[PDB]
């Protein structure tokens, strides 16, 4: 019986999983910034600056 | 001196016959003379599509643009009596040949404007 706050804790030690943690969060926020990126140029109108 | 087998394939059909620099070397016109034109050819480079201006009223745009269907520009073999009218000066009116080609160039945007591109009449 373990809580999900402490679900993340899993980790703390182990830096090895962690790294692949922060190597994500770090993949995703990545991803969000083409992302959306793609989005506002997908609707950006430069007809009149 | 060059063969459609020797020129084909170079998009130079496309691009039109020039005049090396032995020329300013004016042509004798008479006025006693018929003369006619044999086909006169429009070779183009620069398309420009006035940007349609938005709303605001100051000085509308001449934006370039890039060219897409590729060598389909070109115009020639426009033939017409070369008229030697009163005052001495040369009225050429074009009876036929090929002159209308059809190009579309890509805007400033991404639009597509086409235009047909023609010295017709
Ligand atoms: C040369 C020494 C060195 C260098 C240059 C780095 C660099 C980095 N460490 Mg790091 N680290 C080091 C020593 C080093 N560390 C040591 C000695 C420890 C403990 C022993 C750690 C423990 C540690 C932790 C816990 C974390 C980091 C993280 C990071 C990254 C944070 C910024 C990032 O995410 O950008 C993004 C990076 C890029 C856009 C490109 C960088 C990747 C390329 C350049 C490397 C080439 C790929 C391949 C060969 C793997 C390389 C591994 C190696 C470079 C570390 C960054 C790449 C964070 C991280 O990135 O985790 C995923 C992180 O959470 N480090
Ligand atoms: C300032 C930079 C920054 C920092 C410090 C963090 C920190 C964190 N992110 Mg994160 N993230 C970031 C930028 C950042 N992020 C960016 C740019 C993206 C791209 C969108 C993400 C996408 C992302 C995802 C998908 C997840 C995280 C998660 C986390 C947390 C990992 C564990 C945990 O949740 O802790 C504690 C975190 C909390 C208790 C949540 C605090 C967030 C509050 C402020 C938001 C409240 C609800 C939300 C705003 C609206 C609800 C929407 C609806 C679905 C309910 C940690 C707090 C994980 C998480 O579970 O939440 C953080 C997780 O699954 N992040
Ligand atoms: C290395 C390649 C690279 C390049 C050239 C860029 C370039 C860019 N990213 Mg980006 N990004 C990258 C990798 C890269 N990213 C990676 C690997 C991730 C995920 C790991 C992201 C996640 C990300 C997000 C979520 C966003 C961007 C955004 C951007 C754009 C604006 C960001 C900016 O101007 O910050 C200017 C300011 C800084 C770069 C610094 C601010 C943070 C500082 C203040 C932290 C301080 C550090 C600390 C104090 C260290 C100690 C200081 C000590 C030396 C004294 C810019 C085009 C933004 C964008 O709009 O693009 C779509 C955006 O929202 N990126
Ligand atoms: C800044 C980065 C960061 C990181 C790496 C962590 C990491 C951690 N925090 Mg934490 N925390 C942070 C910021 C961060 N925190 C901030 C800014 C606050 C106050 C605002 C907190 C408040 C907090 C509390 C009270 C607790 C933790 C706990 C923890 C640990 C496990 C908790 C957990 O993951 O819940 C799992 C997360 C979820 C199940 C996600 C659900 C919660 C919301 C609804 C998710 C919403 C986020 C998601 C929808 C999108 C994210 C968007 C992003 C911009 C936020 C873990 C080591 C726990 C701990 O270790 O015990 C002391 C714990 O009890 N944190």
């Amino acid at each position: 019986g373990l809580p999900w706050y402490r679900v993340h804790t899993v980790l703390i030690n182990d830096p090895g999983r962690l790294i692949a943690a922060h190597l994500m969060h770090t993949a995703l926020v990545a991803g969000w910034a083409g992302s959306m990126a793609l989005y506002e140029l997908a609707t950006f109108d430069p007809s009149d600056p | 001196t060059l063969t459609y087998d020797d020129i084909v394939g170079t998009g130079l059909a496309n691009k039109c016959p020039t005049l090396d620099d032995t020329a300013r070397g004016a042509y004798p016109i008479d006025s006693s003379q018929t003369y006619r034109i044999a086909r006169l050819c429009l070779q183009p480079t620069t398309f420009l599509v006035k940007e349609e201006p938005k709303n605001k009223r100051q000085e509308a745009e001449f934006v370039p643009t890039k060219l897409v269907t590729r060598e389909t520009t070109s115009l020639d073999q426009i033939q017409g009596e070369l008229k030697v009218n009163s005052d001495g000066s040369l009225t050429f009116v074009e009876e036929d040949g090929i002159d209308f080609q059809p190009v579309t160039v890509q805007m400033a945007g991404g639009e597509r404007i086409p235009l047909l591109f023609t010295v017709k009449n």
